[PDB]
């Protein structure tokens, strides 16, 4: 008997969204459960979330532009560890800024 | 010296050299009653029985030794640049 | 900046993650319709209550169960030493959900004909070595970049290359080639003692009559077949191609309709698997029936010509092959009846 | 050379690897694999080798071989 | 027996079967490089996704090399001449099915991998027609093979 | 007592007739393998549906093999010459008929492979021509087989 | 048996196996140095790079060279007409193989040329794809050296 496609199956997955921030962070830690987009006719600005996606966007061109200056330094990186360096904070925007 | 990288693409080239070279001696140094058709001669070494035969794989083996013996210098001084670096 | 990077881009995943969800016109949760697998969610369930452990709040986070119309993913475990064959696999696209995985039938098929095409034992020596190579340097070339991106095509298939180079080194011993070259492992295994004294033959030797024929009818020629392999014999012979041409296809058809006929007889497990007997009955029966009449005769015909004849028949014995091809004739040609048996026809 | 000794002793060898290895072997996470791999590998094995020296059964047809050739095996055989 | 003007044919034959492989193999050559030559450059993700015919056409040659060296093997102007006919025939027509092969090879190739930047998805849709061309080229060696025999 | 080299015709017939079927074949393929690329973008969920010819070039290579085979198995040295010449003419007839089977089919093929992404509807009308094509050669199968010998 | 005028079939064997293999060399010389010298105008940096393939050409040269050699080598009139029209074969099987090797060869280089017109990423495969043309090159040339070593 061959190895068959393990067994799936779909789930209703109730959640308060504060919790949601751990539970996403779990999640994407456990790497085994798959989403889909529950609003697929929907506009992309119309999800509430997008302008945040524009405050990361900013945030990595920051961080790509200072990459890019160590660059000009020629300074080798550290690169020790610290993998998983996994958290879901709020004030991680202020230490950005 | 030596181009260091082109140095260690030597050295994998010269070791492959020198273990086939060592290979063809050896079976070259067998010489057991096979190999007749890379010998030179026509009507000196086919009469009296088999004389004259098995030397002249004795001295392609000791060529192939030679040969091996050269890359394996060429690549002793591959070592002594891979120490230096 | 590294930890400043994985910080961010993570949490940029997050955020998107949290985008794909459902947002109801009150209610402050969300509703998610998702997949999970069944066998580890006695982990996942702990993964939710290490959630409500970073943040205090007995959120219960319930995921209840339904099965509907939806098509589920599709995954099937792999490791370090077979996800380069499963990638191979994957070249060609996936199956339906639950379809059975012929990947180790593949992975020791593929060393084996590309073993038995590639008939070399000092080349599968040298392939089987970059790949030991490879395998000792697994960590440092992971470290390593991969400027070149044949050695990360090469390196991607890593065991693939080793065992296709072990299965060469098999084939190159059993085919006695290697590097073009038989080995007298054994005796020449035929030992011509008579060949002009008692052999019916003269000295018209050096000078004219220089490449003569024996007979198998006179013993003393034969010292019997080679222990293992080919004859080395015929290293020193040139209608080695002729009788390889014989042997060769013969083989090889021999080869494909057995790995064919393993392929077909699969299907009949993924139908007890679907519970499908009407692909079945009106399906794999026939299917089997048709291949079976085509091919095991034609089977039996070669095993049988093998050791059934010997040189004592030859002037009137069946062809190599060619009476195979004779019974397609649908009229028997009354003229050298040389059959396999009495009444085959 | 033997009819049938080496072929019996090769065939013994691929039915032991075949019945008594995969069991022998631990019921690792890779078990099915390990063992369809072993019992694979010894049946193409086995299928090969056995066309290989079947073939070599009733010799037919007539070898050729230069005078020269003759010569030297009469000298060295 | 076996007269002068013997084995003209099996000679011609296997000259024939070599050059019409080579011929095949040429155009194939030259349209699938062309076509990918001129594809890559949109998708530089895909250049080793997108040589399948270049080692396919390497078949071409490889069909008309056998059959040629078999042919100078059997070839002797002492044949009673019931063979080197069978070499003119097999050889002349191995080679130009290998040359209809790589013709067909070449184009389509090219047509498929034309298909390439805008949809990256039928690689085994467009490989299926490549491996049946192959066939085509294959049922000619069998062919040849066939004559080989005689 | 037959003429010298009477073996001479039927084995050019095989052979240029597979030259034919070759060709016929290649055609096929060459039409309708980049007639499937080129409609690649408009449907993708209707490609593996639309690839008939891939396998129906196979049928006239299977035409012209089973005529080589049946002349190859109906050969003799010193033949009467009443039969090879016959070889000779029905192996270069079913091969060129072939050829003519798949200049059309592969034309026709082409042709409606255009006119099927757009409107899928008329996909097993198109068939209603192409295989009749493949009848027409199938036409010349059957005659090669009336005189395969006699 | 043996005529006079013995050896000329070989050497017509000879001067064909010259004579087509430089057809293909020129337009090899004639069509790479083309697309190169735009190339030296639109990229200056890569004058260096583009040179292997041009002397690509120049190694079909060499084959017509190494067979004609071969033959004047071989060269005698104590032949009964066989092995030279053998040569004869050999040297029109080399021509036109080589010829067909040098245009396919061409082709993919100038095409390969116009894909590096912007990407460097192609060189190193299109260079790949060369290598391989030269290889089935390579066939042809055992082939020949077959017929030449009888």
């Amino acid at each position: 008997e061959l190895f068959r496609s393990e067994e799936m199956t779909l789930a209703q997955l109730f959640l308060q969204s504060e919790a949601a921030y751990c539970c996403v962070s779990e999640l994407g830690e456990l790497g085994k459960v798959q989403f889909r987009d529950l609003n697929p006719d929907v506009n992309v600005f119309q999800r509430k979330f997008v302008n945040e996606v524009r405050r990361c966007e900013e945030m990595d061109r920051k961080l790509r532009f200072v990459e890019k200056e160590i660059r000009k330094a020629n300074i080798p990186i550290m690169d020790t560890g610290e993998n998983p360096e996994v958290p879901f904070p709020r004030d991680m925007i202020d230490l950005e800024a | 010296c030596c181009g260091p990288k082109l140095a260690a693409c030597g050295i994998v080239l010269s070791a492959w050299g020198v273990i086939m070279l060592i290979m063809l001696g050896i079976f070259f140094n067998v010489h057991s009653a096979v190999l007749i058709e890379d010998v030179p001669f026509t009507e000196k070494d086919f009469e009296n029985g088999p004389q004259n035969i098995y030397n002249l794989y004795e001295q392609v083996s000791y060529n192939c030794f030679i040969a091996a013996g050269l890359y394996l210098l060429l690549g002793g001084f591959s070592f002594c640049q891979v120490r230096l670096n | 900046i590294r930890v400043w990077f994985i910080k961010v881009r993570k949490m940029k995943a997050i955020y998107h993650t949290l985008n794909l969800c459902n947002i109801d016109v009150t209610q402050k949760c969300l509703i998610a319709e998702v997949w999970c697998p069944v066998t580890d969610l006695d982990s996942i369930q702990f993964a939710l209550r290490r959630g409500t452990e970073h943040s205090g709040s007995t959120v219960p986070s319930i995921l209840n169960r339904m099965q509907t119309n939806q098509t589920p993913p599709t995954y099937n475990k792999t490791n370090k030493f077979t996800h380069g064959f499963q990638n191979i696999v994957d070249a060609y696209g996936i199956g339906t959900y639950r379809e059975i995985n012929p990947a180790p039938y593949t992975v020791i098929t593929f060393p084996f004909l590309f073993a038995v095409m590639f008939g070399d034992f000092g080349h599968g020596i040298l392939m089987t070595l970059f790949a030991v190579w490879m395998v000792l340097r697994e960590s440092r070339i992971l470290s390593q970049k991969h400027e070149n991106e044949m050695f990360s095509m090469v390196f991607s298939g890593r065991y693939i290359i080793l065992l296709m180079g072990l299965f060469s080194i098999y084939t190159g011993l059993i085919y006695n080639d290697c590097f073009s070259k038989s080995l007298n492992i054994f005796g020449s295994s035929w030992s011509v003692r008579p060949m002009f004294t008692q052999g019916n033959w003269t000295e018209e030797t050096l000078l004219g009559s220089s490449v003569l024929q024996l007979n198998p009818a006179i013993p003393g020629v034969f010292g019997g077949p080679y222990p293992f392999g080919i004859d080395p014999i015929w290293n020193i012979a040139t209608n080695k191609l002729t009788f390889l041409n014989s042997f060769k296809m013969k083989m090889s058809v021999i080869l494909g309709i057995i790995h064919m006929l393993f392929g077909v007889s699969l299907s009949l497990f993924n139908h007890i698997y679907f519970k499908k007997p009407l692909n079945i009955y009106f399906g794999f029966i026939p299917e089997i029936i048709f291949m079976s009449s085509l091919f095991g005769y034609l089977v039996i015909l070669i095993f049988y010509k093998w050791t059934a004849y010997d040189a004592h028949s030859s002037r009137n014995a069946p062809s190599l092959l060619i009476h195979f091809i004779n019974m397609f004739l649908f009229s028997y040609p009354e003229s050298g009846n040389a059959m396999l048996y009495s009444g085959q026809k | 050379h033997s009819f049938a000794l080496p072929v019996i002793i090769f065939t013994t060898f691929w039915g032991l690897i075949g019945i008594a290895g995969p069991w022998f072997v631990p019921k690792g996470p890779n078990r099915g694999v390990i063992i369809t791999m072993l019992v694979a590998t010894a049946v193409c094995c086995y299928l090969f080798w056995l066309i290989a020296i079947l073939a070599q059964l009733n010799p037919l047809f007539g070898p050729q071989l230069k005078n020269e050739t003759i010569w030297y095996v009469r000298f060295l055989w | 027996n076996n007269p002068e003007y013997s084995s003209f044919f099996g000679v011609m034959g296997a000259s024939s079967a070599m050059v019409f492989s080579a011929m095949g193999a040429a155009y194939g050559t030259a349209k699938s490089g062309t076509g990918i030559a001129a594809m890559s450059v949109m998708r530089p993700e895909l250049i080793m996704k997108s040589i399948i015919p270049v080692v396919m056409a390497g078949i071409i040659a490889i069909y008309g090399l056998v059959v040629a060296v078999l042919i100078a093997n059997s070839l002797t102007d002492g044949i009673t001449l019931y063979r080197s006919f069978l070499q003119l025939g097999a050889g002349l027509s191995v080679g130009l099915s290998g040359l209809a092969a790589g013709f067909a090879i070449g184009i389509v190739g090219d047509a498929g991998v034309r298909g390439t930047a805008q949809q990256p998805r039928l690689f085994v849709g467009m490989i299926l027609i490549l491996i049946f061309a192959e066939v085509l080229g294959l049922y000619g060696l069998i062919v040849a093979l066939i004559l080989s025999t005689k």
